[PDB]
């Protein structure tokens, strides 16, 4: 995987994490959210897939891949969001709304997390807004995010990552600019220290004609790893497609109950229907008339309080929350 | 067509001084104006593209700003090889129209 | 570096026609806007016409005097810029230049160039 | 009725930033949904290692911007047709029916609905004009600085009013796939 | 000065608490709904249902499974304190008191309550009885038993709001800021202190 | 300790638990909450009662009981509410606002938690708005739980267990059902293949005539516990009243600290009188006149503002908060 | 480190703990908190600095100074706010909005908290509302609590402990009084029992002619220690200026990024203008007219919407969020 | 083209911070007011309080055990920098002042804002402290600070207090000059001046 810039660190100021949130989606109707991180998750240091440890980018200069337990993650948005899926790159939450999505890792004394912004808030299916589905009510239509794995709602795009240099991998001491490789690794170089110069070095060796430490460049060819079309990574000059990794947890099709509020009394009068109403959370109410004109009305309200509505010869309709349509004439 | 206008066409002062000259657009250009100079019997040579950065290949001592229908040329030494007559193109539309130019002598 | 030299040039008869060349190197040649600086004496500096690359269709724009007249034809296999003017007339007695553009934005599609490159400018005569 | 479009939430995506901080990059103008190329000038930008930048100075930067759908596009999309309780243009979401005047195909404006169009899911020939423009990068590491409009496609769903199924009068239910009452 | 009514105990009320009996089934029989006395006594027989207890078995016939819906009320049992009691005035040994006038820790209001036996649910005086332990509560609060939908066992219902609880929100002041003449209202026994 | 269908299990949907709230109560004026859940607290496996440990059953098919302690049970609304005290059937617990209440016991990793809903909102004694009891003011009187555990409020009624039927007590071999109890005590069975048969077994037992599972049941005789009036279970045929718990934490009266506000300056003029106030919190002023007309108005006051009345020949008076009622002609 | 009467104890009531907040500051641009406690923070038993550990009053007769360690602090609002500095009697935390602001030792199952009552709320700079500071941006002026504790941000004045009376050092038994001080510390006392009568004893000491416990005062003479001025302990009979220690955190003026809005579209009419607005968050827009009258509008916008302006020859400015003032003139085209 | 004023400071204002004196106590004897020089220097005597610190006794002679507190205000150690500083404008060098006869200036924010003059107290309102300097000894206040009796058992002196005139005024301060300056100027500080002003 790989490691951008991300927008708000520990202490006041945006730096390095390895758990970027580059974006998250919220349509699911039970407030689950679906995130992403920059690293990967279900995969051992080779890349076998292994549920209960994951891996992660080192805060080093070499920048090798090290790996961790998933039980040291966390993740909250107001209070801690409960974790439900993982299948490589990407998580799914449920909790209670907040004004932005963090996920956090304790490796240890050293926790790191991340910050971005989303308007998560509370979301319902049907015509009455609900903390929790009832145990009582009916089965309407609803799009949920799966629980199982192997699905694939799409595909994201791969590429080769680009010239990672690094400082530590340049020295400078007397008015000369030495590269240093790290052990079994070949790192090519390139800079403007007058006409061009290209080549691949393995060893301590000398460079003339430079007189700066921060003249020069200096990176491992990494030709064997996979990153992700990011917009906080440098690429390789062949930008190619070369790979597709699925969308997993897609928004499935199933049925979800909703509550039902109480039944109304209707008071008949010439001409004219009193709906005597409780509700403890806000219902909505539509009504239309049956003839050339609907005269269509909607309001949502609170508490208890009586509405009044004339009814001609055509005929009225009018809809309580979920229940079925009542005409009347 | 789109008219330049250069003005003004003759600000010769000293070194290190506080020199600004501006070329204004006709219609409403979003920042494409180009920053040219010009040396006596030689090439044109860029200084400024997209009106706001600096191109590779001259000191850091030249910087512009600008969009809409003014925009600004800020010097920050007038070292005394600047002495050329600088020019502004607009690339947004056909035909691409340079401005009359500015002379600016050291003397 | 970008080299643009300038050829062909000379003292020719009002009412007739010539070829000039202007060899580019140092770039890739085929996806690179060619365009060609014109400069009067007591005038401005005034602009001839633009050409596209090879996916485009090596199409070209013109000046408003310059329609119907002129005939910039490049080729792909020796990297040179020829211009077949025809009808000479007195306003075309100038110093001429040949550009590069490199392009700096392509917003939705159509790509604004500025004059990147430029030559050392030969001097042509039309008088009698 | 007849298919115009299909629109839904577009996907900000960004194409990785080119820094060849010595010389000038070109970039080529692509068929993609509102692309847009800009070139920056000096950030000498900085990656973990801190260092990615030879010729501190003469510094130039290459960025990419488009859109795309979002993955839950196949679910949570809006269909435009024109076709009596129906207007002459109806707009098609979910099985709610509205009679929104969406602009015509090829005349997007942004920040209203129907800002991006596409004539299916899966086709490629996807059309936009969501405002986008890129801005000069400040901050001394690498990252694309954007400002854009916000969705058309959420700002008419919250003000969608009421579908057709209890706007439509002499009592008859709008159904969907076909449309009809 | 001391200028006191003559007043009566018409009837006491509170907060409701909804229990629920636990539901009845026959496996494979059928059942008859009974009369009882109770407080808003509402019991209403459905069919065949094939409830699950904890594993996934409680009955043999799929159907011809009819249960027993059950459902009551009584006073909540922190009624002893936060209870208004329903009061009825006479001449005064000009009255600042209303003709009905309704007592609720020490605050005083003069809300005309329905009388005894003139019960609509949603409003105050939703819940009588002659006392706090008398056990000939009557009540009408809407109570409706609806049709267990999922396979696990539950009964539901949907009822009505706290006429309590809504006449507290809509209670406004109590009169001894709102009787004129200068008057201090006192309780035990209701009276005007001052006046 | 029974269990019920608890309407918000762990993940998302319900299911059965043994710490299910079937009702709240939360009418003291310091905004503390008796929590009636399906379990009992404070007895040990004989039943003596001690403070350190608890019943439930638990997720098996003799629902035999097992005991967990104190430090594992968590109450919540919206941050951790404080525990204040217990025995059986009943809590008590000092919660921050929210909108839903939730008991939990952390057996280790298995976080069994229930949630019903509870529309808590913080409350208030006096004419005066506050965030804590302040350390000055006068002493009034409200009402509070009892913080002494032996205390009655009311009482509960309990009958006898009904019909607990299982799957796993039968079991289906070569199309032919077999009752298998659990050893070393007495299971009643019940199965209809025809004609209504009934029985007593204990050991391994063919029935004959039978070839499906779903119409055979078996349980245990259970006479030797007491069970709740809840919705969520099934009765006993003999539904006779058959025991009486109290209702402990009862609401007792108390003295009570609320706070004062500043005393308004009074500007006087011809036939009227000027209120220069100041008040950080909402509080109250009832101001009435002494004619024939009381004139009573009553409004809540946020921040600093002037307010004019006219002051008549008769008098008037105004009450600010809970100050003394200053009278003026 | 003295004790304090916290208005709100752990369980319900106010009661006596070292933790007590005296006052809040609340007045930086981040959203930072500066609590000053009643404990000193980051001195060992000796008096020697070390961040690791700090020092309070412990719960005993003899009232020595006990101490523990960092990790078992915390600061709280509503969530758990993180630690940024602490030096002496001062502290500084990020906190998220609330109600209230909390202190609490976890001193193993042994927990003491106090709570004390503010208005937090969060705060911004620029002229629109923002989370968390941009990645893109403009530089604005802005102050910040300094996060380096050696500064002074003012003077705290302290003076000598009065006389802190026990209960634990008198004693009543068979109608006599006794002082009980302990090993090598010599006790004032001062009682009134017919004649008054001071005195001063180290070892157990019987005083003649005393019946009730109620009725004398013995206090140790502490000499080392010194006191903030805290409202919550008698003061000493000669109260004069004695000590002054600075004031960390201090504001320091530095700058802050705020992000850039969506530039409006322009719509041109006929001697006024109509503005299209797209904002996520409410965003600040000022208008004035160049001329005699400014004629101000003063509106938060938020979502997508149009307001009209109109505009006269002599000139009308509007001001969208923190961008530079665009001023623009109005033409006869009639 | 600078148009600035002539301009001397009356005071500067910012939150007021009450700071209590610890308070003392006379066994059975009588304590006496004396007056001080602090700002808005309140006390009084009291009767009986018997206090409660630890040990239940820390006053013998119970009845008559008048206790003497102590309140005043001066400035908050966060005024160096948020504070509001009063000034007085005179004619600046068809004429034409943006500014009125009196401002506020806050933060480089500028307000033409009519304030109390010096001395002349308002509490609730914008001025409830005033000094000549942020470290001068010549504070001046008058923001109605009543004290009350304590009756709980143990010490502690009870307040009421008004809230900051200065928070106040920050809460309605209203549009600063800056841009709601006729003629179309940015007004700059230090020295307060109005640049480039079309007239
Ligand atoms: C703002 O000004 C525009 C005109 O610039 C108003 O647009 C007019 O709106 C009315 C009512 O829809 C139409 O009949 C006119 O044809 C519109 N004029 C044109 C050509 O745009 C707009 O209504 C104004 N909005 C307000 C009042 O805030
Ligand atoms: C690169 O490194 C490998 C060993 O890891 C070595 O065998 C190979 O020759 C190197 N490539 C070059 C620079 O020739
Ligand atoms: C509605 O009309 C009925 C009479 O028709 C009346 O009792 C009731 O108060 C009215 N409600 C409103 C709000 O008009
Ligand atoms: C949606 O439209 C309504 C007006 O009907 C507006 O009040 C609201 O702010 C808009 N956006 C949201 C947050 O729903
Ligand atoms: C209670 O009464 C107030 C009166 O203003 C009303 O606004 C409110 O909707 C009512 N409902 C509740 C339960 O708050
Ligand atoms: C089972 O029943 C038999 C016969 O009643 C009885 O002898 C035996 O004790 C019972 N065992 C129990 C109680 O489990
Ligand atoms: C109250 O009376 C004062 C003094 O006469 C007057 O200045 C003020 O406007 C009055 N305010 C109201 C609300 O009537
Ligand atoms: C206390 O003081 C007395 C008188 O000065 C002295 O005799 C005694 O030794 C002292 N005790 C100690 C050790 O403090
Ligand atoms: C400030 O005044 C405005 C207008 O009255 C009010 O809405 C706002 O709540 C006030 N804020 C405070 C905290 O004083």
């Amino acid at each position: 995987p790989y490691l951008g810039f991300c927008p708000y660190c520990r202490h006041s100021a945006p730096c390095f994490s390895p758990i970027k949130i580059e974006n998250v989606w919220d349509e699911s109707d039970d407030g689950s959210i679906r995130i992403q991180v920059s690293a990967q998750f279900g995969y051992n240091q080779a890349g076998t897939a292994d549920v209960t440890k994951f891996r992660y980018m080192s805060f080093d200069h070499d920048h090798d891949i090290k790996e961790d337990s998933m039980d040291k993650i966390a993740i909250s948005t107001s209070g801690p969001c409960r974790r439900l899926g993982h299948k490589g790159y990407f998580l799914l939450a449920q909790c209670p709304p907040g004004d932005s999505v963090t996920v956090s890792i304790t490796s240890g004394a050293s926790e790191n997390s991340c910050t971005v912004e989303k308007k998560i808030r509370r979301k319902f299916v049907g015509r009455e807004e609900y903390l929790f589905p009832p145990v009582h009510g009916k089965l309407v239509k609803c799009h949920v995010y799966d629980h199982l794995k192997e699905t694939s709602a799409g595909y994201i795009t791969m590429h080769r990552p680009g010239p990672h240099a690094y400082k530590s991998y340049l020295e400078e001491a007397s008015g000369e600019v030495y590269i240093k490789p790290p052990s079994g690794k070949n790192v090519t170089y390139e800079c403007k220290c007058g006409d061009y110069s290209t080549g691949i070095v393995s060893t301590r060796t000398k460079m003339n004609g430079c007189t700066k430490a921060k003249q020069c460049i200096a990176y491992k060819s990494d030709q064997t790893k996979w990153v992700f079309n990011s917009p906080d990574l440098i690429r390789h000059t062949d930008h190619s497609v070369q790979g597709k990794l699925h969308i997993p947890f897609r928004l499935t099709p199933t049925v979800c109950p909703v509550p039902l509020a109480h039944t109304p009394t209707v008071t008949k009068w010439f001409k004219g229907i009193t709906l005597h109403l409780t509700a403890t959370r806000p219902t909505l109410l539509t009504t239309r008339k049956l003839g050339l004109r609907a005269d269509a009305t909607a309001e949502w309200i609170t508490g208890t309080t009586s509405r009044n509505f004339s009814v001609g010869r055509e005929g009225l309709e009018y809809v309580w929350g979920n229940h079925e349509p009542v005409r009347v004439w | 067509d789109i008219q330049m206008t250069q003005s003004p066409s003759s600000l010769s002062a000293s070194a290190g001084d506080r020199v600004t000259l501006t070329c204004r657009a006709s219609q409403a250009i979003s920042f494409y104006l180009a920053w040219y100079q010009q040396k006596p019997g030689k090439a044109p040579k860029r200084l400024i593209y997209d009106a706001s950065e600096l191109q590779g290949g001259v000191p850091s001592r030249f910087s512009g700003s600008g969009s809409g229908t003014d925009f600004t040329l800020s010097i920050n030494s007038l070292q005394p090889e600047d002495s050329a007559t600088y020019f502004c193109l607009q690339y947004d539309s056909p035909p691409f129209t340079f401005g009359p130019g500015t002379k600016v002598e050291i003397k | 570096e970008v080299q643009l030299v300038e050829s062909g040039a000379g003292l020719v008869q009002p009412g007739g026609s010539l070829r000039l060349s202007c060899a580019a190197s140092g770039f890739t040649f085929s996806d690179s806007w060619m365009s060609w600086v014109r400069q009067s004496p007591g005038k401005g500096l005034e602009w001839v016409g633009r050409i596209k690359g090879k996916p485009d269709g090596e199409t070209a724009a013109y000046a408003a005097s310059v329609k119907g007249r002129f005939s910039i034809s490049r080729d792909d296999s020796k990297n040179t810029l020829y211009l077949q003017m025809n009808s000479l007339k007195t306003e075309d007695t100038a110093v001429y230049y040949c550009t590069r553009d490199d392009r700096t934005s392509c917003r939705r599609g159509v790509c604004y160039a500025a004059f990147h490159s430029w030559g050392q400018g030969v001097l042509v005569t039309v008088s009698s | 009725t007849n298919k115009e479009y299909v629109t839904c939430r577009f996907h900000t995506v960004i194409p990785s930033p080119q820094v060849k901080c010595c010389g000038s990059l070109e970039c080529k103008a692509s068929s993609k949904a509102d692309y847009t190329c800009r070139v920056f000038g000096g950030v000498y930008p900085f990656m973990w290692g801190g260092a990615q930048c030879f010729c501190d100075s003469e510094n130039t930067q290459l960025s990419e911007a488009y859109v795309e759908f979002a993955p839950d596009c196949t679910i949570d999309h809006a269909v435009a047709l024109k076709v009596s309780p129906f207007d002459h243009k109806v707009v098609i979401r979910k099985g709610l029916v509205y009679n929104y005047d969406f602009p015509e195909y090829g005349a997007m404006k942004p920040g209203a609905f129907g800002d991006i169009q596409a004539s299916s899911l899966d086709a490629t020939d996807i059309v936009a004009r969501t405002d986008i423009r890129l801005l000069k990068p400040s901050v001394k590491n690498i990252h694309v600085p954007y400002t854009q409009a916000v969705s058309g496609y959420e700002m008419w769903k919250n003000n969608s009013g009421r579908p057709l199924q209890e706007t439509a009068p002499f009592g008859c239910k709008i159904e969907v796939e076909p449309l009809r009452a």
